[PDB]
Formats: structure tokens, C-alpha cells, sequence
């Protein structure tokens, strides 16, 4: 269907746009070649199919993240050094390279869209933090406030000179491009567990949920008494968090112990699966039913979960 | 190492002996009747980077009958080479096994083991003990190749390799160590005082209730030369299938075939043979729990102390 | 001359990406020789359990070019002195697995980080490691002249860059290195891979690497500055470094994306071999000497010998 | 030796420690109104000369409860013991097992383990091996006697033990290999530099999916005078059954018990310690196929070396 023949086993992540279409990411993290694809799927259920797909394209590197940039734009965080944008054709039978900028001196673990859909953030393992301008196809900002590899970057929802950032230098950083020194470390307490996942909360403007190398999913108010509130989700690491599209949201945590886990407003579970025989790397909730909730792992499996709300 | 692997797949003379010994196997097992309705279990067992695997692949298509391989290999360096072979040109099948062929609970029994897990001195790189551990996955009309290997000694006189192995005194070790070990060396300044004659011999499959894999040999060499013993010449022989051999031993030396130079085990002390005077060797295949390890001296025309006691220079780890 | 090699973390195709280097100048290639985001489990089902090949096949190269042109790279998830448990025993399972394949493909050398003070658990895994079998390989460890914490820029308001000058503090990557070799019994096969920094340390921590086994030198891409005509070049205190590392006939590697976008990513590597060409001349005892450079001899005692 | 079992009986407050565990166990597996109706199956893994089978039977009648024991032994010096004790004294009561712990192949399932496989840092005689391969015969509900034992560690200078570990340097070994093997001493001219703390711990039933009996663990020792670091004495303690403990720790010693003296872990250099200084250390038990051993380093104020890496000098064998 105008695509590769086949798609990649290591499923890397899963992401619905307004309609209902599922976006693919997916890296060959064995073999021969290690490169990566990008796949859209108007039907869902017909994914990991390759014969199956409304789109489909081969990226030269692999995929360690992606994010939908509008109705038609994928951005994505690659191997090579480089922050990616693909464009769906007019029919979105095609995904075409817009811009491919090699800006990262090491592989581009995480890359998020700010609340203009205008700039991104993206983050990496040679411990820059850059802020891109989409349309001008630029880097705006490059901030060096981390020691360690940037685990995660998460763009405030609404306020778009804000975003969170957390490494392996046991920081959480908040920033504000508005300060001169725009970063303030949120002190967990006291050192701990290094933080891996974080997710911003959709209503709560100074809420926000992160994941630790141990299996903790902590619930945080930037201005709040001090310390938060917590539960040992996972027996391993936490690798991504994701809020459900309810007035009242729920909390999906997904884990490298192959395991996905659904929580409420005080981090208590409701929904456990595993159906995933390897690594669970990400999770979507379908926008038409919100009872659905799409995840992908290593093991090449695209699961979709019915939740009981 | 990848490139230890490299050079014993450099041995073509080798593999074509396999995969006729496979085909001729396959031909006396599947009759031209069954050809193409019966499917043969063939298990590599220490497939290393694959070329017994390709060996038995062109012997079942020589052959012209069916076959399904299983690929047993330990060391997980080479099970990579494997797995990467599998997904690009083997397919279903054959089945990688990233396994010791001892520890491996087989899905299936099989009609045929295949093999090469021999030393220079046969026996040395514990091919008895590997295959004894895998022998309850064959069928009871199971066949191995090789179904049997025979290790040969003949005395040396060798004043240069006497010095050689002299020169491998280390510190932080017994200062004689280095005579109660074999060295694998291409034997170039020396003198054979006597015709080779079998030491220890090994069958497979080992049917019989108490097996043991200990030997004890004695060994009767007629000199017929005034001369000094600095050691002896150690070799094999191999029947794979039937009239298909490989052998290291110099009369019947299999023609092209490197991938094995003779073993050499030293004595502490030379020893002075005249003319018309018989040596006599005795040598021992001795083994625990976790070793195994061999033992020798001369008793005939006169006394050696008994190399290598309780395997405290040299052992093979099981 | 100048021995030089080319650090990358992502290698699509193993054929192209050499051939692309060799054509760019570079006489090695440092790479991963498992992907550097393929995470592997050792203990817990079901993920102990994932099929396929671990890595790419040795048989991609010719075992001669395994043994001359790769240096090989530890993944950066393997965390032996991590503090957890579950992530210390996968990290050590994985060490092991990474440094026996790069065994099996003969590499020449093998590339592991010294990245904060506590390396123990690192030394300890390495020198089993070294202990078990031969003795060819090296191990360069990748420290830096100033640690990543005292590199980062002054942008974190409730948590400033400490203005105050700590004299023993701005030397903690070599007691970094220093603990480790202590630990490793000062093994002849671990070696210094030293990584260059945007902003040179003072002259006293750059001389405290005086005497230490330096087998490489590691250039970031970042810390060159564009000349008039938009070449990458380096600061003058920079090339005085260089100058001083050439003294020690160390390997140079290129690290990081290109910078300098309008030119040819050889122009960095051209630069470095221009500071090669341009460098002062062996006098006539530096003539002589050549070839006597650390070696040891017995003092000669011509009374009681005749010479 | 016969001699070694001899010593070992000679402390009676090891076993009269040993019998009041069985008692109290005994009692809350069977409540008094089942008394003379259920018979519990006790098994004494390393039985020895038969001390604690005699004290399983003298706690089963002081406890008025019926028991049918099994005195599984590997030593088969010790079996020609145990079976001449059998048939003049125990009788069917009794069955003697020659065979190691983890091989026995076992009739019936125990409701209570028994033994005595501890050394002077617990763990070094492999007491956790031996009771893991054991563990599937023992019923689900089933009671491990020792439950617990944790090994302890403190600094200690000695310019004397230096000495004499010094004066161990043998011929044909690593000349430094002394250094790197623990001791069993009874530490006279000595200071202890810091407080006793837990080294490492082990749980008898093992009620986890991967167990893993290797160990690294990190050490503290707060230092309030001057001096120089030499090794570390090591210590143990033990709880057979509930309150029922066996220590060897100096602070904790059992009254009376003379059956394990410390052990001295040395370092190959002293050390100057400062008084204020922390010293820090750090210990490791690993294992192989057929080995477990101790690694240790010293890291703070200053660096030594990783001594016995890869078990060089000192093994456990499996
Ligand atoms: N018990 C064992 N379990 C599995 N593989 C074994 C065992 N013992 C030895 N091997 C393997 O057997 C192979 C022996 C090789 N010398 C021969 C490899 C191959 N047949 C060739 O001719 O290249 C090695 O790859 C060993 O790792
Ligand atoms: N795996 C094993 N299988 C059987 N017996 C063992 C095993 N390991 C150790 N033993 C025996 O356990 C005993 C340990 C002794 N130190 C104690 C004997 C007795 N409990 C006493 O206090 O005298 C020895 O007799 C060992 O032979």
C-alpha cells in the first residue's frame, strides 16, 4: 500500500489524533539494520498490519519518540542526533519529510509539542533541552541545566513558556522561557529514585504526576505543603504516564515489567493488564471511546483495553 | 572467538566428510519408497556458527529426503551468528537452541546427533561427557556421528621441544607445571621412536548400564634405536558414519585437513632407551563432579613419577 | 600522521556508516555493538524471555576489520553502581554480556563511562572480566576534564553554579579515574579515553593527567568556534592542549553531530591534522631518544663488566 | 575427620539452643489435643555423628508429640556412624540417608528441616546453597530450623595479625594470595575501630521466584580515634526459632559457646585512619557453576584494591 513491506518488531509508540486514526512508531532494535518506520491506521484494529495501513514510511534511524503536530504533522525524536517533521499528502496516503535538523550530539530520547502547536521541546542524552520553532524550522533556545541523559520533556497543556524536564541527575525541573533562569528544581524531598516518565494534569494547572526507575507514581502541586502523595504501581520502572480524555481523568502507567496499570484521582488501581509479553512503551485513549485505551510493546503487540470506567 | 570459529570453517575437507556421512545416514534410514513422506529430527549439537548445520541442509538435499534441524549451541556469542543466520536464510526450519546440549529438555526425540566436539587427542574437549548428557534425547534406533573416536600415542625423542617446554616454567606455579600438560604443537624437530598404537577409544551411543568414561591404558612401544624419551606424540581417528573417517594420526592422516595439529604430553625427566629395549607408557583418563584430566608415567626401561596427580597441573572443565 | 576515529551512537548499517567514515579520513570507528536503546532483562519473565537476535551478526565484517578499524561501546542504560538492586543485577548481567561479545569479535579496544564518583560495583564487574581468560584488549574510560554537574550553565534559580573556587573539587574527575584503577589493582589493559570540554579547567587540573596511561582524547564537535570563512577551529588555549596531547602520541576522536552545516564533516578532522602538521620539530635528543620513550634498562656498571 | 565431629559435640549450649527450638516448634504445629494422633516429619540435613538427631528426639518427647526423622548425610565416614547409632539405639524410628541434601530424592515431605550448616560469617560453609536445593521437599507450610542467620562485620587494627597473615606468603602461588582469604582466628592483640553492623542476611524458606544468594553490600564505619585499618573481623548471629537465637557477635555472644571463633578478612596495605574519618567497605558474595566466594574493597578515606576477584585466591566449592 505504497509503504514497506514489513514494519519493525519494537514498537515504540502509539498516539490517536481527533478522528479516531492511529499513529505508529516503531525501530528495529536487532538485526542487520537498525532504522525505524512512521504508520498511520485509520482502522485500528487492523494494526501491526502492514498490508493493512492508510500510510506508511521507512525514517533512515530508529524512533525513541513521536508526537502528533496538529491533524497532519508527526514529529519525531531520532537515533541519528536529529528532530524530525513528517507531513500526511493531501489524500494521507503519503508521510513526507518536511525537515530533518541533525541539532543533538546523541540520540533524541523525548520530544514534546508546546500549548501553540507552533514550538516543541525536545530532549537528549547529550543533556540539552532545545526549543524549536516549527514553522521557521529553527532552534529558538538550547538549554544545558541538567548533568545526565534528559528522560522525559512535558510542555505545559496551556501555558506555552512552560514545560517540566527530568533526568538522570535526579533533577525535575520547571521552566519558564519568561526568567532569565528560566528552571527551578521540585525538590522530591529529599535525593531518591531517579524520575522517568512525566504527565502534566488536564484541569489542574499546577498539577502534575511522575514515575520513578523504581515503580512509584507520584502527584504533585507546584504550590503545595512541601511534599505529595504516592504508590508502588510498578515492579520496575515507570516508563511513560498518560491522563484518559474524562472530565474526571484517569491515570494509565505503563512499566518495563510488562505490565499497564489504570489509576484514579489518589493514584489507586482500577484496571492492571498483561497481555504485553515485553516492554510496554506507550499508551493511547480513543478519542471517539473513552473506554478504549491502545498500548504497543517490543513484543510487536498493539492491544487495545476495554477500562472499566 | 568469532575468529577461532573462522579458521576451523577454513577446513572444507571437514564438512565434506559430515555432510556424506549425513547423506549415506539419511539414505539407510528414509528408503526411496518414503522419500518425501518421512521427516528426519537432526540435532547439531554444538552448531557453533553454523557450518555443520549448511552441511546437513546439503546432505538432505543430496539425499533427497526430509529433514528438521535443531541448532545446539552454548556459547551465546555464537548463538548471535545463529539466530541472524535462522532469520535470513534457514528459516522454520531449523531451531536455535541457546542451550548446553546436557541442561536442554528437547520438544522432540531424535534420529540423528551430529557433532564435532573433538581435541586433537580425541576425547580431550570432553566429547564423551557432552554427548552422554544428550544421548536420552535420541531414539532408541538413533544414530550418532561420529558413532566412535580412538586417541593414538607414539614416544618422541625431541631435544628441542624438550627445551621448549623447559622454557615454560611461570612464576606463582609448581616450577615442573609445565611437564604435566599437553601442548597442541605442530611437531616439526623431532623423532618418532615408535609406531603409533590406540589409547583410549570412545562409542556413541553408550549402550550399557554403568557408563564410565575413566580409562586406564598400558602401552608397549618396541625401540629399535639407541635414542633419549622426551614425551609422546599424541593423535586420533574418527569414524563418522560407516567408511567415512577423519584422522590426525601421521600413516593415515586424512589429505588436506589443518584443523587439528598432534598433542604432546613432556616427561619431567629425559629417559635413556637402547636398542632392542621396549617403552612402556600407562596412561589414565581420570574425572570428578566438576574436572576431567589425564595422568601418565613410565614404567619400562625405567621409572617416571606419575604425571600430573589429582589433575593439579591441568584440567578440562566439565 | 595523527590517529584518529570517529564516535557515533546511532549506525544503521554497519557497511555504509564505516565506508562513510573511511571516506571521511577516520582510521577507526567507535560504536555500539549492541543497539544503545535495546534494554535487556536477565531475571523477570516475561521479558527474560524476548526471541530474536540480540544484536547484529560478527559476519557483517571481516574479522580484520573487527580487530583494526572498531572500538567498541558500552550501552548507556548499563548502571552497575546504580542504587537499585533490580537495575545493579540487569546492569552486571549485561556489562558482561556487552564486554564477552566485543571478546568474540577480537575489538581492539572497548569504550566504558566515568561519569560520577562512585564506580565500584563498575571496577569490580571489569576486573572479573579482565581475570577471566586472556589478556589483549584495552578498556578506555571515557572522564571528563570537568564533571557534566560543573560544565552546566547557570540557568536553575534555586540552585546556582557555586562561584566559589574549590581547588580540589575542580580536580574530582581524576580521583574519579584514580579510585577506579586503585580498585582495578592498576591493570595494564584500562587506560584514559580523556573528553575535552567547551570551557578549558584551570592549569593545575590539566596537569594532574601528567603521568596517567591518556590513549585518547575526545573532541566534541560543540567546542569548536567558526572562523572568518565559516570553518570549525579551536580557542588558542585549546590548540595548546592538543599541542600537549600530540607529546603523548595520543588517538584523537570526533564526537557529535556537525555544527558547521554548510561544510563537510571532514573539516574537523582537517583542522586536527593541520595542528598535527604544524607542530614544533624533534631536536637532535628527541631524535635520538625516539623509540627509548618509557622504556626501563638496568643502569650499566662497567667496573665489574666489561663493556 | 572423626576428631572435628568430637570438638563440636563438646559444646552442649549449641545443642540444648537446638533442642529447645525443635520443642517449641513442635508445640505450635501440633496443639495438645492432637498429641499422639499426628506425626511430624523431621529431617536433619548434615546429620553429622547424629547430635541433632538425638536432640530432635529428646525435644519430641519433652514435648509429648509423635516425629518420624530422616538424618541425611553426605560424608560416608559419618554414615558408618549414623547406621551402627540406628541399629543398636534409634531403630526404624530413624532413616539414615547417605546422600548430599540437594541429589536426595525424598519418600515424603517435611514439616521441619533441621541443620547446622553455619561457619564463623554464617554463610561461608554454604549453608544457603544446600538449603535451597532441599527446600522442594519441605511442605508448603513448613518450618526451616535455623530460620535466619545474618553475617556481621567491624574494622580492626592489629600490627601483629598483620604480621602473621603477612607470614603466610607461600611457593607456588600469587605472592600476595594470603591477603586475599579470610581466617578463622581467635582474635587476641587487637582493637576493634568501629561497632559490629549487618553484612549480609539469609531467609530459610526462600519464598521468591529468582533466588539469588550473590550479595553486594556497602559499609559505614564511623571512626573516633587515630590508627591504622589492618582487616575486618567478621561475626554472625542465627535465629533457630523465634527467640531462640546463636550469636557470635561480642556484644551478643551466647554464654558459654565455643563452637566458631571470628574470622579476619585482611587488606593487602594498612590503611591510616584520622579521627573524625569515615571507614567505608564493601563486600560481595558471588558464585558460578561450581564456586562461591567473597570479593571485598575499602573505598573511603582512601582506595584499596579489589581483593580475591574472580576467586584468584579463595573458593568455596560447590
Ligand atoms: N555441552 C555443550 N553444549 C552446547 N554446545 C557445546 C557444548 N560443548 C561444546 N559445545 C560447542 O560445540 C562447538 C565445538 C566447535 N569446536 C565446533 C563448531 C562447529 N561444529 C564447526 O566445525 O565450526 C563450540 O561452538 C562449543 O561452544
Ligand atoms: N549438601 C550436603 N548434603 C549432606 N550433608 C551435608 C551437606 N553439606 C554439608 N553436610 C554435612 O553437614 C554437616 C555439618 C557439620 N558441621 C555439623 C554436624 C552436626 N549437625 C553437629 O553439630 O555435629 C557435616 O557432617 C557435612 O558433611
Amino acid at each position: 500500500p505504497n509503504a514497506p513491506a514489513c514494519m519493525e518488531r519494537q514498537l515504540e509508540a502509539a498516539r490517536y489524533r481527533s478522528d479516531g486514526a492511529l499513529l505508529l512508531g516503531a525501530s528495529s532494535l536487532s538485526g542487520r539494520c537498525w532504522a525505524g518506520s512512521l504508520w498511520l491506521f485509520k482502522d485500528p484494529c487492523a494494526a501491526p498490519n502492514e498490508g493493512f495501513c492508510s500510510a506508511g514510511v521507512q525514517t533512515e534511524a530508529g524512533v525513541a519518540d513521536l508526537t502528533w503536530v496538529g491533524e497532519r504533522g508527526i514529529l519525531v525524536a531520532s537515533d541519528s542526533g536529529a528532530v524530525e517533521l513528517w507531513e500526511l499528502d493531501e489524500n494521507e496516503t503519503l508521510i513526507v519529510s518536511k525537515f530533518c535538523k541533525y541539532e543533538h550530539d546523541d540520540i533524541v530520547s523525548t520530544v514534546s509539542v508546546l500549548s501553540s502547536g507552533t514550538q516543541a521541546v525536545s530532549g537528549s542524552k547529550d543533556i540539552c533541552i532545545k526549543v524549536w520553532d516549527l514553522a521557521q524550522q529553527v532552534v529558538l533556545s538550547s538549554y544545558r541545566a541538567h548533568a545526565a541523559q534528559v528522560t522525559c520533556v512535558a510542555a505545559s497543556p496551556h501555558k506555552d513558556s512552560v514545560f517540566l524536564s527530568c533526568s538522570e541527575d535526579n533533577r525535575i525541573l520547571l521552566w519558564d522561557t519568561r526568567c532569565p533562569k528560566p528552571a527551578s528544581q521540585i525538590g522530591c524531598s529529599a535525593p531518591g529514585y531517579l524520575p522517568t516518565s512525566l504527565a502534566w494534569h488536564p484541569q489542574q494547572s499546577e498539577v502534575f504526576v511522575f514515575g520513578d526507575e523504581n515503580g512509584t507514581v507520584s502527584l504533585v502541586d507546584t504550590k503545595s505543603t512541601s511534599c505529595v502523595l504516592s504508590s508502588a504501581v510498578h515492579s520496575q520502572c515507570v516508563t511513560g504516564l498518560v491522563f484518559s480524555p474524562h472530565s474526571v481523568p484517569f491515570l494509565a502507567s505503563l512499566s518495563e515489567d510488562c505490565s499497564l496499570a489504570v489509576l484514579d484521582s489518589s493514584l489507586s488501581e482500577l484496571f492492571r493488564s498483561q497481555a504485553h509479553r515485553d516492554f510496554v512503551r506507550d499508551a493511547t485513549w480513543s478519542p471517539l471511546n473513552h473506554s478504549l485505551l491502545t498500548t504497543v510493546g517490543w513484543d510487536h503487540q498493539v492491544v487495545h483495553h476495554v477500562v472499566p470506567t | 572467538e568469532s575468529q577461532t570459529y573462522e579458521v576451523f570453517e577454513k577446513d572444507p575437507i571437514k564438512y565434506s566428510q559430515y555432510q556424506q556421512a549425513i547423506y549415506k545416514c539419511l539414505l539407510d534410514r528414509v528408503p526411496e519408497e518414503e522419500k518425501d513422506t518421512n521427516v528426519q529430527v537432526l540435532m547439531v549439537l554444538g552448531a557453533g556458527r553454523g557450518p555443520l548445520v549448511n552441511a546437513s541442509l546439503r546432505a538432505a538435499k543430496q539425499a533427497d529426503r526430509r529433514i528438521k534441524l535443531y541448532a545446539v549451541e552454548k556459547n551465546p556469542n555464537a548463538v548471535v551468528t545463529l539466530e541472524n543466520w535462522q532469520f535470513e536464510e534457514w528459516g522454520s526450519q531449523v531451531t536455535v537452541v541457546s542451550s548446553d546440549m546436557r541442561e536442554w529438555v528437547a520438544p522432540e526425540k531424535a534420529d540423528i546427533i551430529v557433532s564435532e566436539l573433538l581435541g586433537s587427542f580425541a576425547d580431550n574437549e570432553l566429547s564423551p561427557e557432552c554427548l552422554d548428557g544428550a544421548q536420552h534425547f535420541l531414539k532408541d534406533d538413533g544414530v550418532s556421528i561420529p558413532g566412535e573416536y580412538t586417541s593414538f600415542l607414539a614416544p618422541i625423542s625431541s631435544s628441542k621441544l624438550y627445551n621448549e617446554v623447559r622454557a615454560c616454567r611461570e612464576k606463582d606455579r609448581d616450577p615442573e607445571a609445565q611437564f604435566e600438560m599437553p601442548y597442541v604443537v605442530r611437531l616439526h624437530n623431532f623423532h618418532q621412536l615408535s609406531a603409533p598404537q590406540p589409547c583410549f577409544t570412545f562409542s556413541h551411543p553408550n549402550r550399557d548400564p554403568m557408563i564410565d568414561n575413566n580409562r586406564y591404558c598400558t602401552l608397549e612401544f618396541p625401540v629399535e634405536v639407541n635414542t633419549v624419551l622426551h614425551g609422546f606424540a599424541g593423535y586420533f581417528e574418527t569414524v563418522l558414519y560407516q567408511d567415512i573417517t577423519l584422522s590426525i594420526r601421521p600413516e593415515t592422516h586424512s589429505p588436506g585437513m589443518f584443523s587439528w595439529f598432534p598433542i604432546l604430553f613432556p616427561i619431567k625427566q629425559p629417559i635413556t632407551v637402547r636398542e632392542g629395549q621396549t617403552i612402556c607408557v600407562r596412561f589414565w583418563r581420570c574425572s570428578n563432579s566438576k574436572k576431567v584430566w589425564y595422568e601418565w608415567a613410565v614404567t619400562a626401561p625405567v621409572c617416571s613419577a606419575i604425571h600430573n596427580p589429582t589433575g593439579r597441573s591441568y584440567t578440562i572443565g566439565l | 600522521r595523527v590517529s584518529s576515529g570517529r564516535d557515533l551512537n546511532c549506525v544503521p548499517e554497519i557497511a555504509d556508516t564505516l565506508g562513510a567514515v573511511a571516506k571521511q579520513g577516520f582510521d577507526f570507528l567507535c560504536m555500539p555493538v549492541f543497539h544503545p536503546r535495546f534494554k535487556r532483562e536477565f531475571i523477570q519473565e516475561p521479558a527474560k524471555n524476548r526471541p530474536g537476535p540480540q544484536t547484529r551478526s560478527d559476519l557483517l565484517l571481516s574479522g580484520r576489520d573487527w580487530n583494526t578499524l572498531i572500538v567498541g561501546k558500552l550501552s548507556p542504560w548499563i548502571r552497575p553502581d546504580s542504587k537499585v538492586e533490580k537495575i545493579r543485577r540487569n546492569s552486571e548481567a549485561a556489562m558482561l554480556q556487552e564486554l564477552n561479545f566485543g571478546a568474540y569479535l577480537g575489538l581492539p579496544a572497548f569504550l566504558l563511562p566515568l561519569n560520577q564518583e562512585d564506580n565500584t560495583n563498575l571496577a569490580r564487574v571489569l576486573t572479573n572480566h579482565i581475570h577471566t581468560g586472556h589478556h589483549s584488549s584495552m578498556f578506555w574510560m571515557r572522564v571528563p576534564l570537568v564533571a557534566p554537574e560543573d560544565l552546566r550553565d547557570d540557568i536553575i534559580e534555586n540552585a546556582p553554579t557555586t562561584h566559589t573556587e574549590e581547588y580540589s573539587g575542580e580536580e574530582k574527575t581524576w580521583m574519579w579515574w584514580h579510585n577506579f584503577r586503585t580498585l582495578c589493582d592498576y591493570s595494564k589493559r584500562i587506560a584514559v579515553a580523556l573528553e575535552i570540554g567547551a570551557d578549558l579547567p584551570s592549569n593545575h587540573v590539566i596537569d594532574r593527567w601528567l603521568g596517567e596511561p591518556i590513549k585518547a582524547a575526545i573532541l566534541p564537535t560543540s567546542i569548536f568556534l567558526t572562523n572568518k570563512k565559516g570553518f570549525p577551529v579551536l580557542s588558542k588555549m585549546h590548540q595548546r592542549l592538543i599541542f600537549r596531547l600530540l607529546k603523548l602520541e595520543v588517538q584523537f576522536i570526533i564526537t557529535g553531530t556537525n555544527h558547521h552545516s554548510e561544510k563537510e564533516f571532514c573539516s574537523y578532522l582537517q583542522y586536527l591534522e593541520y595542528l598535527s602538521q604544524n607542530r614544533p620539530p624533534p631536536n637532535a635528543y628527541e631524535l635520538f631518544a625516539k623509540g627509548y620513550e618509557d622504556y626501563l634498562q638496568s643502569p650499566l656498571q662497567p667496573l665489574m663488566d666489561n663493556l
